[PDB]
């Protein structure tokens, strides 16, 4: 039993970690890109109007 | 803004770990002192669950020991009795009465009393030289004389009574035995009773499994909180930087 | 991660992908999804890959001994099982027979 | 955890000592009632004062019959026998003078650390020397005191562990308060130099 459960735990713990990091990092990078786009739009808008 | 920005990521990591930790528990934490008091409650639950675990363990040990006494070869004080049975030209009495029915089993068990698990040896003088060597034996060994193959009822001054038996063991000595239930002799249905005991012990094993699992859960919860405070208090429960940066 | 520059985020993403390629080598469904995920112009594909992973794990939980549907929560139960089993392994030593 | 462990063992010892109900080492009161119902006396009560040196020998000699009533008549029991139901499942009775109890009929022969008794026709019984014999009790106060010594050792160990835990908790509270009120400035440099600049 200890052998089987050891294998299952190792598989779960490694695969879940890699999937989570790979997905979440890209998700946050998109969030930051959108923030940068909004900041650029507002800055250029402001100085253009003024 | 620079100070707040440098501070922010640490506070955010700490908050994520804290939220995960408290959500994992039933109670919600709000301060250092609160976390400490939760530590104490966790310890109390440890030391209660462990007591129930140990008590159930004691019952399980008793059950296995009881089952084991009824096992083999003809359930008896098997540790030494089998060797003691062959080291003399004799046969174990309980083995001679292996086949008796359930109706006569209580009668015979009352009749033979403590001597149920003695050995039959037809001379009892051939043991006299061997006897001095017996340093490894039950504290009270019983020996009987008769034909092992067609052993006649040992001459007892026996007398049947209502649900009991009277016997004169010696001049100026009498023994009075009340009919027990589920006896030694008749080791055909005594397997029936050990079957009942197996059914009983299954439940104890299951319950013990659950209790041990619970104790391990509590111990790991304490480990998690200790790890947390080791890595976390420097910024725990501080004010949110997102708000102040926005301001 | 909100307080980091994009270079570090990409470094983590790339190294995670490097690990994933090996982890997912044998499976085909997950391998197809991961393959589809790497075009930057279609973000939802990555979350779809994540969903595939979670469903695939949920089938393998073996609820005979476990009950949580979320695998991440199931890790703790595997840990508890390891501790308990290692404790049961200790000893009995009441050895004496014919 | 350790202080709880010691408390559990001390409970076990206290339970064992409590099991020494009366006078020092429990004796079944039901047997006293039975000895009252028939003219006679409990055998252990007759030999409760014999020397500790010979006590194991006597206990080996009597075997299961150690707990029994000395009834010199045996005529009172037989009519009352079918009336006995609350009695112990294996009741033992012996005939002799309770005041001056002559040696019971045993064809007893003494072996090295053991006794052999020809109980009946075609029956011998063999027994080895035990400890804590039922006879020669003399209250066996020395065993009660040995158990008391063990119990007091456990109590002392428990006391030390409780004291230690109290110390540790006090240190913990001190640190909690410190990080509650000085952590923000802990390990920083002296501001006087900067003020001078």
């Amino acid at each position: 039993a200890i052998r089987v459960t050891q294998s299952d735990r190792d598989l779960f713990k490694h695969l879940i970690t890699e999937a989570t990091s790979y997905v979440s990092a890209d998700y946050m990078r998109h969030a930051n890109e959108r923030r940068t786009h909004l900041d650029e739009a507002l800055a250029l808008r402001g100085e253009l109007f003024g | 803004i620079q100070s707040l920005t440098a501070r922010a990521p640490v506070w955010l990591a700490a908050q994520d770990t804290l939220n995960q930790l408290c959500e994992q528990s039933g109670e919600t934490l709000a301060s250092s002192n609160d976390v400490t008091e939760y530590m104490q409650q966790l310890l109390e639950r440890e030391r209660e669950a462990t007591v129930e675990r140990d008590e159930v363990a004691a019952q399980k040990r008793e059950l296995e020991k009881q089952i084991e006494r009824l096992s083999q070869p003809s359930g008896a004080e098997d540790s030494r009795m089998i060797a003691l049975a062959e080291r003399f030209g004799g046969v174990l009495l309980s083995e001679i009465y292996d086949d008796i029915t359930i109706d006569d089993a209580p009668y015979f068990s009352a009749l033979y009393g403590p001597a149920r698990h003695g050995i039959v040896v037809p001379d009892l003088s051939l043991v006299r030289p061997h006897l001095e060597t017996l340093e490894d034996c039950p504290e009270d060994l019983y020996l009987i004389e008769g034909d092992p193959q067609s052993f006649d009822d040992s001459v007892f001054n026996a007398e049947e009574q209502t649900n009991a038996v009277l016997v004169k063991s010696s001049d100026r000595q009498w023994r009075y035995s009340r009919y027990p239930e589920l006896p030694l002799f008749g080791r055909a249905a005594r397997e029936n009773r050990l079957e009942a005991l197996n059914l009983e012990r299954d439940a104890l094993a299951e319950r013990y499994a659950t209790l041990s699992f619970d104790v391990q859960k509590i111990q790991r919860a304490h480990q998690a909180f200790s790890q947390f405070v080791g890595k976390h208090l420097s910024v725990a429960f501080d004010t949110d930087p997102e708000a102040e940066i926005r301001e | 991660l909100a307080y980091m520059e994009g270079g570090a985020l990409r470094s983590m993403s790339d190294k995670a992908l490097g690990a994933l390629r090996l982890a997912v080598a044998d499976n085909e469904h997950l391998r197809d999804a991961l393959r589809l995920s790497e075009d930057p112009k279609r973000p939802e594909r990555k979350v779809q890959f994540f969903i595939a992973v979670y469903q695939h794990l949920r089938e393998r939980i073996r609820q005979d001994i476990i009950r949580t549907d979320d695998p991440v929560d199931a890790i703790e139960q595997m840990e508890i099982e390891l501790a308990r089993l290692t404790e049961e392994l200790t000893a009995r030593e009441q050895k004496l027979a014919i």
